[PDB]
């Protein structure tokens, strides 16, 4: 059952770190207001 | 020379008193209206054969509201009203007594002598299942023997 | 063959249990798994019922969740969810009920219009060649018409 | 906008009239063919066949509903390629739609209100590691079932 | 009193709405 | 060719919509995972619709579109301003100028003629960013 | 008469007779009811208002999207289909919407870092109180002191 934390935690730091720097690539970057809610979102 | 009443009145109420919409944007003589539902209850009732049990009753501001004791820590006094009277054997009825116990007596009432054979079941019923209610606690309790 | 001449069992006319007629039900890969995949759900519900008194891991786990409501002797249908997921590129009953009215806009066989959703091509030769019932029966541009619109309601999900 | 009334009782709501009217228009182009005419002057289909001999912009009556409803297309010939399209709706002087935009604005909207239920939602969470996320007479019954039975 | 709308409700047979 | 699509996002979008207004009509919230779920769907069809309003922008502005006399225009007259009115909602637009007065950029600079600098400088920290993420995931 | 007793009952008894002879989420709930209902409200006009501009182009695929009064209302093969010079390149060349752009941009940037800051507060609370909880968990378990199982139970007797 430990292995379902390996890939699940490993998934998580990988959805979390690389949709940060996602984020700050939309961040400095209608189409304005959905970049708003995009980046609220994330 | 309305309009000019109106204008002397200050505005025009034909169209508030014509209008819907603009009509929804613009104490004593009730309580006597009560007092007359019980003189007509009063002839019917008092010209059928009350049972014995229910001679005794207080006329209250618009019912009739009629005890006989019992327990449960109250007393089996209900509050009875309607409206029709042309027929003297059977007589509707809207008690209730002092969500399924009403939908129950709206039940059995819309069909004068009935009321009284059901509610006294009841009663009876539940002075068995006081009778239950007791032996159970009676069981469980100071049982020492079962035999 | 496929010559737009099945077995008996398999002809255009077919009778249900109630004694009516009824055509043959043609079904192509995109909501023959939502039809599967539905129906367990409410299997499902009914097998919960009695007992009062990232787009693949979702597959096999509700196929295991079904798969115990079964008693383990078809999982078969179970590998044929994934062998149709794995080759489906469709999703909503409403995007399917559109591709049904692309489909049936052009007055083709059902078993035609079944291998035309159910295949994925981009000329139409390509329809021609892997259909060969439809060579003749309809026109080209149309069917390149229906494959640009279906290629904009294909979604990677 | 563009209101003027006190025109139209004067004159009626005729197709000549309405050239006047959109002629007093600010839209109206010092180089048109009808300012030609006026020029003339001093020096219905009889008005458009007149416009055929002069060369510049030009105002030509589309789709024809009486009384309210029509079509000004201002086009300028050379083959005769258009310019705008404005439309007469009770007296009012319409733009062109341009599609586009008006796209972008019911999107607009629908956004921040999605943002709003958006913020209060977040408003109501609890937070737990183990519990996740929160969101800040029968036995009576059954003896007057038996009682009746 | 009367005497204000016999005079004053002659001019209200005359008029349409303000524009 | 793409309102076909415009209007079949925006249909699943008031279904989504009508959907989440359902779950929010209950006395208590139920569970989250089918509020985010239909909020992600929500956020899916704007963004597709935004995204293909976007890219046909140049073909929609060349067009003009008001009904023909095939219209039932003598007794409805209001209802046909409200189908083409280019008037966004006071409040996106009122929202709007209060935005553009607190963005920290006003008319006031436009006449000192000085914005295109600090755009380069903006997109010259996003290389910079860049960079730098791409040191730290190394 | 009937159907003034039930009003002033809603409205508004012998002692009342003599005395009138001597004389928090639910709000919530509401603005998620308001916000939702905007967004139906505003969703349901673009639809409207998508169709029927569509109803200009239409080989009657696009009306399907409309209401019984639209359908009578317009009719197919109408409206204008003409066509004016472009006007998007002109208003790009200009460079009066970037201004909006990085406005835009940086009231997503300080509300983010508002955000993230309320959930620095919430996470440290909890951090705080559930640690402290563990902290007491551990004078209740080692090998000596028994325990056992969504809470923690424990047989005395």
């Amino acid at each position: 059952s430990n292995q379902a934390l390996y890939e699940k935690l490993e998934q998580t730091r990988t959805i979390l770190s690389v949709k940060l720097a996602e984020l700050i690539n939309m961040t400095t970057i209608a189409v304005a207001t959905t970049s708003v809610m995009m980046v609220n979102n994330q | 020379l309305v309009t000019a009443l109106e204008v002397l009145s200050l505005g025009r109420p034909n169209l508030p008193t014509h209008n819907f919409k603009l009509s929804g944007v613009s104490i004593g003589l009730i309580l006597q209206r009560l007092k007359d539902l019980n003189l007509t209850v009063s002839i019917k009732i008092a010209l059928m054969n009350i049972p014995k049990p229910l001679n005794s009753y207080h006329i209250k501001n618009g019912r009739i509201y009629f005890t006989v004791p019992n327990e449960f820590e109250i007393q089996l006094s209900t509050v009875n009203r309607q409206s029709p009277l042309f027929f003297v054997d059977l007589k509707l009825l809207f008690n209730t007594e002092a969500p399924r116990l009403e939908k129950l007596i709206n039940e059995i009432l819309l069909k004068l002598l009935s009321l009284y054979n059901f509610l006294h079941k009841y009663v009876l019923t539940l002075q068995l299942y006081m009778v239950h209610r007791e032996f159970l606690k009676l069981a469980n309790g100071g049982k020492f023997s079962k035999s | 063959a496929a010559t737009l001449q099945l077995g008996q069992e398999f002809q255009l006319k077919q009778i249900n249990h109630q004694g009516e007629e009824e055509e043959l039900i043609a079904l192509n890969l995109s909501e023959a798994r939502l039809v599967i995949k539905e129906a367990l759900v409410e299997r499902r519900r009914a097998f919960k019922r009695s007992q009062k008194k990232t787009r693949e891991k979702e597959l096999e786990s509700i196929d295991v969740l079904l798969e115990q409501t079964t008693g383990g002797n078809n999982k078969d249908l179970k590998n044929t969810m994934q062998y149709l997921t794995n080759f489906s590129r469709f999703r909503d009953q409403e995007t399917v009920g559109a591709v049904i009215q692309l489909l049936k806009s052009t007055g083709l066989h059902p078993f035609e219009v079944a291998q035309l959703g159910s295949l994925a091509c981009d000329t139409a030769d390509e329809a021609k060649t892997l259909i060969p019932s439809l060579n003749n029966k309809i026109s080209d541009d149309e069917l390149e018409r229906i494959l640009k619109e279906l290629s904009n309601l294909e979604t990677l999900y | 906008q563009w209101k003027s009334p006190e025109w139209i009782q004067v004159f009626g709501l005729r197709t000549e009239n309405v050239l006047d009217y959109f002629a007093e228009s600010p839209f109206f182009d010092k180089t048109s063919n009808n300012q030609v005419i006026k020029m003339q002057r001093q020096f219905y289909m009889q008005l458009e066949e007149e416009l055929m001999k002069l060369d510049g912009t030009e105002y030509v009556l589309s789709s024809v509903r009486e009384p309210d409803f029509w079509v000004i297309r201002k086009q300028r010939r050379t083959e005769i390629i258009p310019l705008q399209d404005y439309y007469i709706i009770g007296a009012n002087i319409y733009q062109s739609p341009t599609i586009f935009k008006i796209v972008q604005s019911r999107l607009m909207s629908t956004s921040y209100h999605l943002n709003s239920t958006l913020e209060s939602l977040y408003d109501l969470i609890e937070f737990q590691p183990s519990q996740g996320v929160h969101y800040k007479t029968e036995m009576l019954d059954k003896l007057m079932v038996t009682s009746i039975r | 009193n009367s005497t204000e709308l016999l005079d004053y409700a002659t001019k209200l047979s005359k008029f349409i709405w303000p524009a | 060719q793409a309102l076909d699509a415009v209007r079949m996002r925006l249909a699943q979008l008031t279904h989504s919509l009508r959907r989440i207004r359902d779950e929010m009509s209950k006395a208590e919230l139920p569970q989250w995972y089918t509020l985010q779920s239909q909020l992600n769907v929500t956020l899916s069809q704007l963004v597709s619709v935004t995204s293909t309003l976007q890219h046909f922008q140049e073909t929609l502005d060349s067009t003009v579109v008001y009904p023909l006399p095939k219209f039932p225009t003598t007794s409805h007259e209001s209802l046909v301003t409200t189908l083409l009115r280019k008037k966004n909602i006071p409040e996106v637009d009122e929202w709007m100028k209060y935005v553009r007065e607190t963005s920290g950029v006003t008319t006031a600079l436009l006449k000192d003629e000085e914005i295109e600098k600090l755009l380069q400088q903006d997109r010259e920290i996003t290389n910079w960013a860049r960079t730098t993420f791409r040191n730290e995931y190394g | 008469l009937e159907q003034l007793i039930p009003i002033i009952l809603r409205q508004r008894e012998k002692e009342l007779q003599n005395e009138i002879k001597q004389l928090q989420f639910v709000k919530r709930r509401r603005d998620m009811l308001e916000h939702i209902n905007l967004a139906m409200n505003e969703s349901s006009l673009a639809l409207e208002f998508v169709s029927l501009l569509l109803s200009s182009v239409k080989e009657s695929t696009g009306m399907s999207s409309m209401s019984p009064f639209l359908r009578k209302v317009v009719k197919p093969s109408s409206l204008n289909s003409d066509k004016i010079p472009y006007v998007a390149p002109t208003k790009k060349e200009y460079i009066e919407l970037d201004i909006l752009n990085k406005g835009w941009k940086l009231q997503s940037l300080n509300e983010s870092k508002d955000l993230l800051r309320a959930s620095f507060n919430k996470l440290s609370s909890i951090l705080q109180n559930e640690h402290d909880y563990w902290n007491k968990i551990m004078q209740s378990i080692s090998n000596k002191d028994v325990i056992f199982k969504k809470l923690l139970a424990i047989k005395y007797g």
